[PDB]
């Protein structure tokens, strides 16, 4: 059991971290594109991306 | 000092007004892009004026 315990544990920390934030101005990449100019949403989406 | 602090709620508006008039000439947004606050659309706005 303890396998897929861990496997199950590693997918959702996986999924959970898409809720966050990473210094950008919002999680969600299709709201800071909408947003912002190609300019600074490209700095966002950056930060987001590494 | 005496800031006054008015309420913008239950409303539709249109940005392109303010932004294109020369009138108003000093602009500058924090975090969001003046042409496309057409599209944003906000739960409450508060304006204060001096």
């Amino acid at each position: 059991q303890d396998v897929v315990n861990q496997n199950a544990q590693a997918l959702n920390t996986l999924v959970k971290q898409l809720s966050s934030n990473f210094g950008a101005i919002s999680s969600v990449l299709n709201d800071i594109l909408s947003r912002l100019d190609p300019p600074e949403a490209e700095v966002q989406i950056d930060r987001l991306i590494t | 000092y005496a800031w006054n602090r008015k309420r913008i709620s239950n409303c539709v508006a249109d940005y392109s007004v303010l932004y294109n008039s020369a009138s108003f000439s000093t602009f500058k947004c924090y975090g969001v892009s003046p042409t496309k606050l057409n599209d944003l659309c906000f739960t409450n706005v508060y304006a204060d004026s001096f």
